[PDB]
């Protein structure tokens, strides 16, 4: 879905690179780890920069693991992560990039939005929507929906996957609900509000059937009950919204199906508060009333979610890509400056050590 | 105590509660 | 006095061996969830914590899944959420992960504390980092989570003296010629009763010794 | 003698004989034995009623105030005794125990009425 200019690798190929043999840097890091001493971020940056084969990706994965479990794990630089993902894409190793992204705790791979988009678009271009969905879920887990391009791409992938899904595990429901709620909240259009309602419906089904802890545990979600009430609040907000804002019929149908299926361990809530299972009937009544209201005002969209998202993408992704490319240009320049500063510090320290030793 | 605080204590001590005590007798029972 | 040099040697050697064989957080604060005992010492945890130990997450179990170990993010605690209605949280400023942990789920943290809606001026070390009591505030919820309107905190400014002490004060005044009819009064404006669950100074806290 | 840490506390040292207790209010190091070395004797307490049906308590209020101002702690029975004297507020546990006794006797009276 992204243009050739966005995914072009020429300018990262053109970065100033100081060449080393990966074996030498690997041996130096091995000796440093044997001595129980900290390895510099510059060393791992050089190691990742000098991947020249698919087997060197296997070696660099191990050394990324080792650096993550070292005293200077915090100092892994952003350009190193970007270069790792670039190398993985270059040498047909998207599986390794996805493995390191999924196990980000063990490898410290926390990409920026541009790198998420690169990986997601590679998977989309190769029609591997399962791995694209995995990347979208990883974006959700890191709460990296701060850039419009990532939001649009994730919404497209999520709706494409949902259009062909019937059997839902509650873990899958939770993941889909979070991954559609987070980008939907940042888009003030019909697609965004429909995504909000759909995700709230899914999360509310999970809350009612499996409990609220199943919803908020290890997720970027709040620990307050009332997700179905929040869906109904989205409906009410759309009722008082400007004309252009509408709601897809599919999202409303999903919410209705959830409510119709719901109306047919430690206690976390205060006993004085009314439980959601006791509020299901009034939720159903409110849903019916608000559905009739929205139908009356003509605030219901008949186009499917996937088609609407496709149209919105074709309308906005070009400008989003332009902005992202400019930010990427700026980031590359700043990364070059920082790397040169690190190299200078390392060289100054070595020469000073030499003037110490000559005495 | 307010009802909300009593409910908070009941949640805090789930399964390890006694019967709630009301106001004590104003005078010492004879 | 006949010098005791073996004592000097023993103390120095023990100090060196304790400084070089330091047990790490991953070893000290590991827990066997089936028996809820510490493998390092074998001591079982108190009963009232058991459920939490099996349900909630340690702070760095959350931070190790975030970029930069979650610097600048807001982290709250389950116990604070249950006990207090006003917002309580830490704004992280510095994190020192325990690299020896497989999942990087042990370590130390520093931040700015806000307790019951009152923010502190400086950043200090966070206590109970290893407790299974921690929750991460979502970014899209922070604005709603941090919202707080400071209610009027008007408490008693003074209290009566105890009976006998009041009588003694009045008797002393009358003996010294003073005939004032004003009641003796104890000022309690300078006594701020801090809630027992407020974070203490982790910098002053000790550490389990290696055995 | 040097104790590791510790602090001064005003407490009751038990003397007398078997089945006849008597207490000396003393300010002493918390680590010292109950009836051992003390810094100063600050009073006395006879828990057995005398021929007049009275429990006699002697309190050196000046020295008690001095040692409290010097950083001395207080044992719980001393807090209760000083609350009874009116020198301190009544300790919360005296009030709570009084209420508990009131409820227990109310239950007993209700049992009698039910019978």
């Amino acid at each position: 879905l992204l243009s050739s200019a966005y995914v072009d690798s020429h300018k990262w190929e053109a970065r100033e690179k100081e060449h080393y043999c990966l074996a030498d840097l690997a041996s130096l890091m091995d000796k440093t780890f044997e001595r129980k001493l900290p390895v510099s971020s510059l060393t791992i940056s050089r190691l990742i920069d000098n991947i020249s084969s698919r087997e060197e990706i296997d070696h660099a994965e191990y050394y990324l693991y080792k650096f993550r479990h070292s005293p200077n794990c915090w100092y892994l630089r952003n350009w190193t992560i970007h270069t790792w993902i670039r190398q993985c894409l270059k040498y047909d190793a998207q599986d390794k990039a996805l493995y390191t992204l999924v196990n980000k705790v063990q490898y410290g791979i926390f990409p920026d939005n541009f790198t998420f988009n690169l990986l997601m678009d590679s998977f989309i271009k190769k029609e591997n929507y399962k791995d694209a969905l995995s990347v979208v879920f990883e974006v959700m887990m890191q709460e990296a929906f701060e850039v419009p391009s990532t939001q649009l791409l994730s919404l497209y992938v999520l709706f494409h996957c949902l259009a062909k899904k019937t059997d839902f595990s509650w873990e899958e429901e939770r993941n889909f609900g979070a991954s559609l709620l987070l980008p939907g909240l940042k888009q003030k259009n019909s697609v965004g509000f429909s995504s909000q309602l759909y995700g709230y419906a899914l999360l509310g089904k999970v809350e009612l059937q499996q409990g609220l802890r199943a919803v908020y545990h290890n997720m970027p979600l709040i620990w307050k009950p009332g997700y179905l009430d929040r869906a109904l609040q989205v409906m009410e907000k759309v009722a008082a919204s400007p004309e252009d804002i509408k709601l897809c019929r599919e999202a409303l149908d999903v919410l209705g199906a959830v409510l119709k299926a719901l109306t047919s361990k430690l206690v976390e809530q205060l006993d004085i508060e009314e439980t959601e299972q006791s509020k299901l009937p009034q939720y159903l009544e409110r849903f019916k009333a608000l559905h009739s209201k929205l139908q009356a005002l003509g605030k219901i969209e008949s186009e499917g979610l996937l088609s609407l998202t496709t149209q919105l993408v074709k309308e906005k992704l070009s400008t989003c890509e332009a902005e992202d490319i400019a930010t990427y240009e700026q980031n590359l320049q700043q990364w070059h400056l920082d790397l040169v500063q690190l190299i200078q510090r390392e060289q100054q320290q070595r020469e000073q050590a030499k003037q110490e030793y000559q005495a | 105590p307010p009802e909300r605080e009593l409910s908070r204590l009941r949640r805090l001590y789930q399964g390890h509660l006694q019967e709630e005590s009301g106001p004590p007798p104003e005078s010492m029972p004879k | 006095v006949r010098p005791r040099l073996i004592a000097e040697l023993a103390r120095r050697v023990r100090a060196l061996r304790e400084q070089l064989n330091r047990p790490r957080d991953s070893q000290l604060y590991a827990v066997d969830y089936e028996t809820l005992t510490r493998p390092f010492s074998g001591r079982r945890l108190p009963v009232r914590a058991w459920a939490d130990v099996r349900r909630e997450s340690r702070l760095l179990q959350l931070l190790g899944r975030l970029p930069l170990f979650g610097l600048g993010r807001l982290v709250t605690r389950k116990s604070w959420l249950w006990q207090h209605d006003e917002p309580c949280y830490w704004r992280l400023t510095r994190v020192r992960p325990d690299y020896t942990a497989q999942n990087l789920d042990h370590g130390k943290a520093w931040g700015i504390l806000t307790f019951k809606g009152k923010t502190e001026s400086e950043a200090r070390e966070i206590e109970h980092v290893m407790y299974h009591d921690w929750r991460l505030v979502p970014k899209h919820e922070e604005e709603a989570f941090t919202a707080f309107t400071p209610a009027p905190e008007d408490s008693l400014a003074s209290v009566p003296y105890p009976p006998l002490l009041r009588a003694m004060i009045i008797a002393e005044r009358q003996k010294n010629g003073d005939t004032s009819t004003e009641e003796p009064m104890l000022n309690v404006q300078r006594i701020r009763m801090e809630p027992w669950d407020y974070p203490a100074k982790q910098e002053d806290k000790g550490r389990a010794k290696g055995t | 003698k040097a104790y590791r840490g510790g602090h001064l506390t005003i407490r009751l040292a038990l003397g007398g004989c078997t089945n006849r207790p008597f207490y000396r209010i003393v300010a002493a190091h918390n680590k010292c034995p109950r009836d051992g070395r003390f810094v100063e004797q600050l009073g006395s307490y006879d828990p057995l009623p005398n021929s007049h049906g009275e429990k006699l308590v002697a309190l050196n209020l000046d020295r008690i105030r001095h040692w409290i101002g010097c950083g001395a702690h207080l044992s719980k029975p001393m807090e209760k005794l000083l609350g009874l004297a009116g020198f301190f507020p009544l300790h919360p546990m005296m009030i709570t125990n009084a209420e508990r006794l009131r409820r227990k006797r109310a239950r007993e009276v209700l049992l009698a009425s039910q019978k």
